[PDB]
């Protein structure tokens, strides 16, 4: 049993982390007080869920998590939330004042003063692991902490935990639910984090927002709406790590199955079905139907057109009443009716994983309980559209040096901007070559 | 705790300041004696930003009242809510500043500034995490203008890494006390260009024109003008005083509103300009961007918006808010710079101000503000060409060269706006 | 269409369908960057306090 | 009110639709780089489809289908027809073509050999009688030259049929009822008169006159003898790539105007020559066709305060 340590950085990382661990507890039968009757190895055991939960002598299942934020507002809600009993103080870390949406501030000014403390709290979680396999890092691109402190942390994690895998769940900036400097922070943190992340799942808030309005009929979705949908998608991605199974059982497999080229380590995520809970009667979508939905852009975590890119790897994670027979029939039929071009140097195929437990939903939530869902992780060059959009907005402001003085004033130098941008230009080139 | 330290200097500063505390004290349910009698917890969540917890569940405004004459500060102490201020936080002299920037900044003002900095220190030392300072003052007089900026300079020296915001009242011949106001304002603007992060530009000419034309107030008073200012001040600080995090703290909002350090002068706006009928969201939006509702006597259709921040208060539909907000700009995107994507941010707050089902406050960083500085510069130069009234300042030890430098500095500011208005 | 590596357990199963065959910085280096950023801040503050002292 | 942006000053057609859009007092021409637009009349090459449909509150429509180039390039068109099960082995209206880079450089000579054993003239571009001459000239595609085309009389001259087809955001296929022939005006010499690219005003003949000629010279009609074949080739080509270019459930909308170029042989059989993605129009027809573009393609998505098209159903 290899342990996984989760790290939540900034408001988006912390609030998303809260939603995930609430879902994890419901999925594993863990009450808010931190104990699960089903567990018969009191105070120990090395089951699949133990990769995410430690155990105390009192039968308490404590998440292998650390919450880090430079102001205490958001993390205080963890200390007083419905699941306050799960965590102990050592794993909740808050500073005095935040990075004010300034990468340079979170990375340099404030980051340098707190980085050692965070590493200490993480060390106390690592020391508690018999075979730590790596970290899952949640954060926003746009926040000053999520962007600035995360990249510093990722740098140090590569130093202190060289042999360990690191995955990201990254919130890509969307003007519908946002700060004007978020493109700067996005490029800065991507450049600095690129060579330290083995596999990164980008979630564009624009897509989550539109799925909440379109499928859930939420007129003006809030972070709580957005986070409970993101947690479902995070859960189905981390499900293989905390349940019995054969696909994606350790962090390394994510890299092996989804990332042939290291720099192109941003798989696209598509989820289905998202169904409103107000709809008492709703027809249960079939295997073929939800598998087909995995190729509709309206269900992707990032709005882009895979029809005009090329696939490097494609992985299908099903939850619920699914049998391999239906999947293959669904895949056979979809192949002849959609545009699915793989790169020449990769096999055209699908790695399929089925977990029989149907997706869990938060009681009193917006998502309807369904009998079967799927999350498709596909590494497609089409996701380079998101880099192009972000790089364009960066170019518009940086041509006038707008806002640059805020970063220089914090210790950064203009050189880091153009340097980070040139890396993004080479990143777009890398997708261009693979996708010709 | 994100505490803010409020300073109000001079006659105008203390009169704008006094009504600000009267207004927000009401919104937060704080009676004239500091006792809370509010019917909602939202009032007390962020009460620490502007008030201190005192023994007996008393809330004492974290404000410092400053003036070189007593009187404006005696009236405050005798007016409505005058009992709510800490007595130690009244810092005043006896000489006055004679509407003279030099007296407030160099002679009379220097004598008293250390006493103010002692109170400021005492307030800051008991802040869990000082967020920054906000100053209310006029630029046309002597104490708020000359000493107010001397304060800002001293505060920056001692708290160099804290935010400094001002609500600054610009002078106008149409509402003028003395003929030297262009000198005092020109001298103050240079201080503000250097030492503030955000200056809310309140133009007494716009305030007057609104009372005369829109409010149809034949012969307005300073009370009428200050009614619009306190309503504006209440709106801009709404996101600082109630749950919500879009421009949540002073630094965050400065980062999103100021793309160039010297261009941090904002055009205020409010709607509805203040009977029993509530405006619809379309009506709020159209009025808020209307020139007539602008409080800086500048036409934004003569310049381009660098950034814009709009705050809506009252229970309304965020959908219609977006529909109209996105509507007004998509219909006039000729007045927004295209090199700052998504430069219009909207905030919403459930608690409406006193006596209004819903309102909207406007904070714009527009290059049209150069018109206001052009006005001042032309009036300054009209007199300076003839060294008129200059003896009032040289008698306080100032040299003419200091005026020349101020003139050059503001002309530089004006050209720095025109540069970005054509880019 | 070939199914391969079909693994089965009590909580689900997994397999692979093939439709077509194919045709670091040091801890010291980081401190140098961080201390360098701090230095540039301290310098900008020094110029400010010198400007104010004037 | 709606807002659009122009990004191809050279487009003859869309310079006119932009003039009509303004002539309605309900469209505003924005700076070419302003992203707060409703409609993009985009550039011909490197159009940034990836930056469309991401502006909040903006329904965005563009006048090009991303991926329509596979149909509008000489090589990819040959590749599409041959490798598309919807068209391959069933394409009796597209002359056998071959793609050879300066790849099927061998398969060409295969069928070419049988020809000389048994008509064996070919043409290549992107007109000679032997493969050696063609390859010395030369990515280029080569297809059998239609040695026996229908010749108009008098003049004994070959013609060129151009049809304009409009595809709206719903992927309806609209055929402009007005087409044009491009006549060589030079007697066809079996051994300038071979090319028809730009007796009758402007060296172009419209449908009303061509139909009368057929009724007089051949006792048939334009509809029966040729138009049925035109509509069939248009529907086949466009339905074939619909799954690959449709903006049905996309975060932005597409429409596009196409120029199909056909040719007719002695047996009144219609052949597809090529498809243009950025066609111009006949001066006598810019007005009607450009207004129709606004009616069915633009104001259909952005409404305002008979039909010149034939809806090819599917
Ligand atoms: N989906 C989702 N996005 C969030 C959430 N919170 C913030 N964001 C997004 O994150 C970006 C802002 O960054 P934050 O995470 O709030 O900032 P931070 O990491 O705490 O950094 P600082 O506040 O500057 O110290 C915006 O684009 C928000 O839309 C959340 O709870 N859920
Ligand atoms: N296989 C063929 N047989 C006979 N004639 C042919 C032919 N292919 C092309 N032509 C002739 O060549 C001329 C040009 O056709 P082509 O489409 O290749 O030019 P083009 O595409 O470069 C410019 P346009 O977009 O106006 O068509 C046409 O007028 C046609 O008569
Ligand atoms: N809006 C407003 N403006 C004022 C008020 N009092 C003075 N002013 C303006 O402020 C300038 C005079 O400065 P003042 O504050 O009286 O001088 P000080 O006491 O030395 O700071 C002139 O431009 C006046 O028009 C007031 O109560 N409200
Ligand atoms: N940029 C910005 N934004 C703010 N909030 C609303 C956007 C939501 C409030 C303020 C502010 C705060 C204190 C003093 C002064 Cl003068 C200002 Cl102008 N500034
Ligand atoms: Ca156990
Ligand atoms: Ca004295
Ligand atoms: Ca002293
Ligand atoms: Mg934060
Ligand atoms: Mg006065
Ligand atoms: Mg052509």
């Amino acid at each position: 049993m290899r342990e996984c340590i989760s790290i939540h950085v900034g408001q988006a990382g912390v609030q998303i982390g809260n939603a995930c661990w609430e879902l994890y507890c419901l999925e594993h039968g863990i009450q808010p007080d931190g104990q699960m009757p089903s567990d018969k190895t009191i105070g120990g055991g090395d089951d699949s869920f133990n990769t995410f939960f430690s155990e105390t002598g009192a039968g308490k299942h404590v998440p292998r998590a650390v919450f880090v934020d430079l102001e205490p507002t958001v993390i205080d809600e963890v200390r007083t939330g419905t699941y306050r009993q799960l965590f102990h103080p050592e794993q909740l870390i808050t500073g005095k004042e935040d990075a004010a949406n300034n990468y340079a501030r979170g990375h340099y000014t404030i980051g340098k003063e707190i980085i050692d403390l965070v590493l200490d709290r993480i060390r106390k979680l690592a020391d508690q692991c018999t075979g730590l396999q790596g970290f899952l890092v949640f954060h926003s691109f746009g926040g000053g902490t999520g962007s600035g402190f995360t990249s510093l942390l990722m740098e140090r994690l590569s130093v202190d935990y060289g042999k360990k895998s690191k995955l990201e769940f990254s919130i890509y900036p969307a003007p519908q639910v946002s700060a004007v400097v978020e493109p700067y922070n996005s490029i800065l943190t991507t450049h600095t984090t690129l060579e330290h992340s083995d596999c990164a799942f980008m979630v564009d808030n624009e897509a989550i927002y539109d799925i909440c309005r379109r499928n859930l009929d939420i007129e003006r979705p809030t972070y709580t709406n957005l986070n409970r949908l993101i947690s479902q998608i995070v859960s189905s991605i981390t499900a293989s790590l905390r349940f019995d199974g054969a696909l994606n059982v350790d962090l390394t497999e994510f890299q092996t199955n989804l990332v042939p080229y290291p720099r192109i380590h941003f798989p696209l995520a598509t989820y289905a079905p998202v169904i409103s809970a107000e709809k008492a009667y709703h027809e249960q979508l079939s295997v073929a139907e939800i598998t087909n939905a995995c190729f509709e852009p309206a269900n992707q975590m990032v709005k882009c057109d895979p029809r005009h890119g090329k696939y490097m790897a494609c992985c299908l994670l099903y939850r619920g009443d699914v049998v391999p027979k239906d999947v293959n029939a669904a895949i056979a039929t979809i192949k002849t009716k959609r545009s699915i071009q793989f790169v020449d140097w990769c096999p055209t195929g699908f790695k399929v994983g089925i977990n029989y437990q149907p997706p869990t939903v938060v009681p009193g939530g917006d998502l309807a309980k369904v009998q079967r869902a799927v999350c498709m992780l596909s590494n497609t060059t089409a996701i380079a559209e998101a880099w192009a959009r972000l790089d364009h907005k960066f170019d518009l402001m940086y041509a006038k040096r707008a806002f640059v003085h805020w970063y220089v004033g914090e210790g950064m130098e203009e050189g880091e901007f153009s340097e980070a941008r040139e890396d993004m230009a080479a990143l777009e080139k890398d997708y261009e070559e693979v996708g010709v | 705790m994100r505490e803010i330290v409020h300073i109000q200097a001079g006659q105008c500063g203390n009169q704008i300041g006094a009504k600000f505390w009267e207004v927000i004290s009401d919104e937060h349910g704080i009676d004239p004696t500091g006792s809370y009698h509010g019917d909602s917890d939202l009032q007390l969540e962020r009460i620490n930003v502007y008030y201190n917890e005192a023994t007996g569940n008393k809330y004492v405004p974290r404000a410092i009242l400053v003036d070189l004459e007593p009187g404006t500060m005696d009236s405050v102490r005798s007016g409505p809510f005058g009992q709510i201020f800490r007595p130690d936080n009244f810092v005043f002299g006896q000489s006055g500043a004679g509407n003279n920037w030099a007296k407030g900044h160099y002679t009379e003002g220097a004598e008293l500034v250390d006493s103010v900095l002692d109170v400021v220190r005492k307030e800051s030392e008991s802040c869990d995490c000082l967020q920054g300072f906000q100053l209310t003052h006029s630029l046309g007089g002597g104490t708020g203008s000359g000493m107010g900026t001397l304060l800002i300079s001293k505060i920056r020296e001692e708290y160099p890494d804290r935010i400094m915001n001002t609500f600054s009242v610009m002078p106008s011949p149409k509402v003028s006390d003395t003929v030297v106001e262009p000198y005092n304002a020109t001298l103050s603007v240079h201080q503000l260009v250097e030492n503030t992060d955000e200056t809310y530009c309140i133009d007494n000419e716009a305030l007057y024109d609104i009372c005369f034309r829109t409010l149809k107030l034949t012969t307005p008073t300073y009370g009428d003008l200050n009614h619009l200012v306190s309503a504006t001040m209440s709106g801009v600080t709404t996101c600082l005083r109630f749950p919500g995090q879009l421009n949540a703290d002073l630094r965050k909002l400065a980062v999103n509103m100021v793309p160039f350090p010297r261009l941090h002068f904002f055009m205020p706006g409010f709607a509805p300009l203040t009977q029993y009928r509530a405006l619809t969201v379309p009506e709020l939006t159209q009025q808020m961007f209307d020139s007539k509702n602008m409080m800086a006597a500048c036409d934004p259709r003569h310049g381009r918006y660098l950034t814009v921040a709009a705050i809506f208060r009252g229970r309304m539909s965020m959908k219609e808010v977006d529909e109209q907000m996105l509507n007004v700009q998509n219909k006039n995107s000729s007045y927004f710079v295209e090199w700052i994507p998504n430069n219009v941010k909207t905030a919403v707050c459930d608690i409406p101000p006193r006596g209004l089902k819903m309102s909207a406050t406007f904070i714009g960083n527009s290059t049209a503000i150069q018109e206001l500085f052009k006005r001042i510069s032309e009036q300054f130069t009209a007199m300076f060409r003839r060294k008129a009234f200059l003896h009032w300042y040289t008698g306080e030890g100032m040299d003419e060269m200091e005026f020349t430098e101020a003139e050059s500095n503001m002309n530089d500011l004006v050209s720095e706006y025109q540069q970005y208005q054509d880019a | 269409m070939e199914v391969i590596e079909l693994n089965k357990c009590t909580s689900g199963q997994s397999f692979e369908v093939i439709l077509k065959p194919p045709s670091d910085p040091s801890l010291e280096e980081i401190q140098k960057k961080l201390e360098a950023a701090e230095e540039r801040r301290k310098y900008q503050e020094a110029e400010l306090l010198k400007h104010l002292a004037e | 009110m709606y807002t659009f942006v122009v990004r191809d000053e050279n487009s003859s057609v869309y310079a006119e639709v932009s003039r009509l859009l303004l002539a309605t007092g309900q469209w505003k021409r924005l700076r070419k780089d302003n992203p707060r637009f409703n409609l993009m009349l985009g550039e011909r090459n490197r159009l940034p489809f990836g930056r469309l449909g991401h502006e909040p509150g903006l329904v965005q429509l563009v006048n090009y289908y991303r991926g329509a180039d596979k149909l509008c390039r000489k090589a990819s068109l040959v590749k599409l027809i041959k490798t598309s099960p919807e068209l391959s082995e069933s394409c009796t209206w597209f002359p056998e073509s071959y793609v050879i880079y300066p790849d099927e450089r061998e398969v060409f000579l295969a069928a070419y050999n049988r020809r000389r054993e048994g008509g064996n003239v070919w043409i290549a571009k992107s007109i000679s009688s032997e493969a050696s001459e063609l390859l010395d000239f030369i990515v280029h595609v080569i297809q059998k030259y239609l040695e026996k085309p229908l010749l108009l009389e008098p003049g004994h001259r070959k013609f060129d049929i151009r049809s304009w087809v409009l595809v709206d955001h719903l992927y309806n296929i609209y055929l402009y009822r007005e087409g044009v022939l491009r006549t060589s005006s030079e007697p066809y010499n079996s051994a300038t008169c071979h090319l028809t690219n730009h007796y009758e005003e402007g060296n172009e003949m419209f449908f009303e006159e061509f139909n009368q000629y057929l009724m007089d010279a051949l006792n048939t009609t334009l509809e029966n003898s040729i138009l049925l074949q035109i509509k069939h080739i248009i529907r086949s080509c466009l339905m074939c790539i619909e799954p690959a270019i449709s903006t049905k459930h996309l975060h932005y909308q597409s429409f596009q105007l196409f120029g199909f170029d056909f040719m007719v042989d002695e047996e009144l059989k219609v052949w597809l020559i090529e498809v243009n993605g950025a066609p111009a129009c006949a001066q006598k027809l810019y007005a009607e066709l450009c207004q129709g573009i606004v009616d069915v393609a633009i104001s259909s998505v952005f409404p305002l305060a008979t039909s010149i098209f034939i809806k090819l159903h599917h």
